[PDB]
């Protein structure tokens, strides 16, 4: 459950994203496979390689389905209904891998956003994260 | 298990760059406003009723440290940690009945936090390295829980 | 999210429970407290012998909020509300630990309802269990 | 780590009244139903779309077999479970890329189908000693994954 304070620090965090959106979705996404490697079996058809154009065009999908999120954030299950079909039924992803692809995402911005990347705004980035996988994992 | 010459390479580099004192009492604080029952086991604390509260505790800052001086000494020693954090694990899970979830939780709010820190520095194989630490670090600390 | 199987499989094995409802409660605890000992330290003023007449009454209570749920699937955070409070405010307790409970409360279920506990209600009871895990976890 | 005496009689004595071929296919099937993303792993058994068709499962029900008797094989060999399902900890993890959590969900699985059969010879003591062997199990398995 985001409080006001969460939605407004998510979107001032995100907003300072940028046209970065794409890169930072593609840099989570390695740092995911690279530290995770189990996550990489759902991508047997991906090079994972540094630079990959393929995990780029990919991370910027996931950026936009987050951006989306943000724009639609009190109403999430709506906004990610389609996404939430695929990663359930479709792709079958287990629950664990959307607390990894978060936890890589947060340090992709804290990578990037010195200043944004406050305790209060990591608190909030979190729960948003953490909302988000609750979306995705619901149609199980 | 045992980290490869490139991994320990990334991790003692950018350890060396650490502040020590600093990146403890940011983790620890960090740890207790992200997952706030966490704060359930500072009860001693004082004031921890906001962000700023809890990182501007003395309190915080100077276990923090404590916490990280533990860490510190937990790299100088990665071949076997379980014998390195005995102590701890005995006092975290015999007397504090602190879950080990937490501890992969503390990880990986450290790694927030030389990221942070870092920046472009700290780079996708540089945090996988870092990865296996802190995972290391938690197992450890969890054995006296099996 | 419940599915409308979801919400009769739940009503439909938690009528059964009927006057037990206490009864289970105090077992779940008490099979909660032996397996999980990280868990006593939330009840320092109880005493958690086998028998005890605090966890029989706790019990009672758990069983009472579970069936708030039940009656109110629809709107479990608003049910829920004050006790969302209780557990995260004043008691901090860790989400670890529903888990467990959830755990031992789907044991007791299933030692005590042989013909109900079919793997369809199961997945049921489990999902009900996660739902109100999430709303006591929600105030963080 | 090590099973009280109190606890070994508790195993035992309750799995020398399992059906080990039952007990299996019905683990596994539940696993399938209750954890529908752990479906992936199997997409070569054929229909799984209900619950009743994963529970009636010819090749459900086989595996099933298949893994408890591991497990089976696994309780007379309690002292080292990590040397013990050391093959399969390899096949599990590096092979079939098995999140180590699903092995920590099976094992609870394992606990509720035991508690339906037994009823109420399924005691809250008798639990706590399954807790830990299917714990052991679930860490010995992950091994491979450290
Ligand atoms: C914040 C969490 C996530 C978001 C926002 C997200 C977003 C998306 C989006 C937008 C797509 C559609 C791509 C397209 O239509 O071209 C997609 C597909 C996909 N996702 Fe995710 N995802 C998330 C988590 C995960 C995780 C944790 C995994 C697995 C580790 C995963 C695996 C996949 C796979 C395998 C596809 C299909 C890719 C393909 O076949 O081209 N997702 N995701
Ligand atoms: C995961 C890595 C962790 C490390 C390396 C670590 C390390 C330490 C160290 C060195 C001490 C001082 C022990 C002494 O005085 O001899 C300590 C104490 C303590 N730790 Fe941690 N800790 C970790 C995680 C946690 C977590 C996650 C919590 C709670 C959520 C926690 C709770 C405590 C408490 C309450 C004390 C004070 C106990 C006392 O001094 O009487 N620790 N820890
Ligand atoms: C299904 C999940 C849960 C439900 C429905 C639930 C329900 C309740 C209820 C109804 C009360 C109020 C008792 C009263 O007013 O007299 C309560 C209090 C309490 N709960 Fe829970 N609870 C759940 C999970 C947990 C867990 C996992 C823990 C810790 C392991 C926990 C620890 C406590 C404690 C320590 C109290 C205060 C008891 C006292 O001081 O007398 N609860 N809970
Ligand atoms: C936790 C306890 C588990 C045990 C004791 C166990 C045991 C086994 C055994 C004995 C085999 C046969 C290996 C062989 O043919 O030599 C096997 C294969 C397999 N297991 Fe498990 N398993 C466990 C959990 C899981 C889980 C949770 C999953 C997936 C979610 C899984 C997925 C598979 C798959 C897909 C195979 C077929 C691999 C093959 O034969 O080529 N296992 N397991």
């Amino acid at each position: 459950v985001l409080s006001p304070a969460d939605k407004t620090n998510v979107k001032a965090a995100w907003g300072k994203v940028g046209a970065h959106a794409g890169e930072y979705g593609a840099e989570a996404l390695e740092r995911m496979f690279l530290s995770f490697p189990t996550t990489k079996t759902y991508f047997p058809h991906f090079d994972l390689s540094h630079g990959s154009a393929q995990v780029k065009g990919h991370g910027k999908k996931v950026a936009d389905a987050l951006t989306n999120a943000v724009a639609h954030v009190d109403d999430m299950p709506n906004a990610l209904s389609a996404l939430s079909d695929l990663h359930a039924h479709k792709l079958r992803v287990d629950p664990v891998n959307f607390k990894l692809l978060s936890h890589c995402l947060l340090v992709t911005l804290a990578a990037h956003l010195p200043a944004e990347f406050t305790p209060a705004v990591h608190a909030s980035l979190d729960k948003f994260l953490a909302s988000v996988s609750t979306v995705l994992t619901s149609k199980y | 298990v045992h980290l490869t010459p490139e991994e320990k390479s990334a991790v003692t580099a950018l350890w060396g760059k650490v502040n020590v004192d600093e990146v403890g009492g940011e983790a620890l604080g960090r740890l207790l406003v992200v997952y706030p029952w966490t704060q359930r086991f500072f009860e001693s604390f004082g004031d921890l009723s906001t962000p700023d509260a809890v990182m501007g505790n003395p309190k915080v800052k100077a276990h923090g440290k404590k916490m990280l001086g533990a860490f510190s000494d937990g790299l100088a020693h990665l071949d076997n940690l379980k014998g390195t954090f005995a102590t701890l694990s005995e006092l975290h899970c015999d007397k504090l009945h602190v879950d080990p979830e937490n501890f992969r939780l503390l990880g990986n709010v450290l790694v927030c936090v030389l990221a942070h820190h870092f920046g472009k520095e700290f780079t996708p194989p540089v945090q996988a390295a870092y990865q296996k630490v802190v995972a290391g670090v938690a197992n450890a600390l969890a054995h006296k829980y099996h």
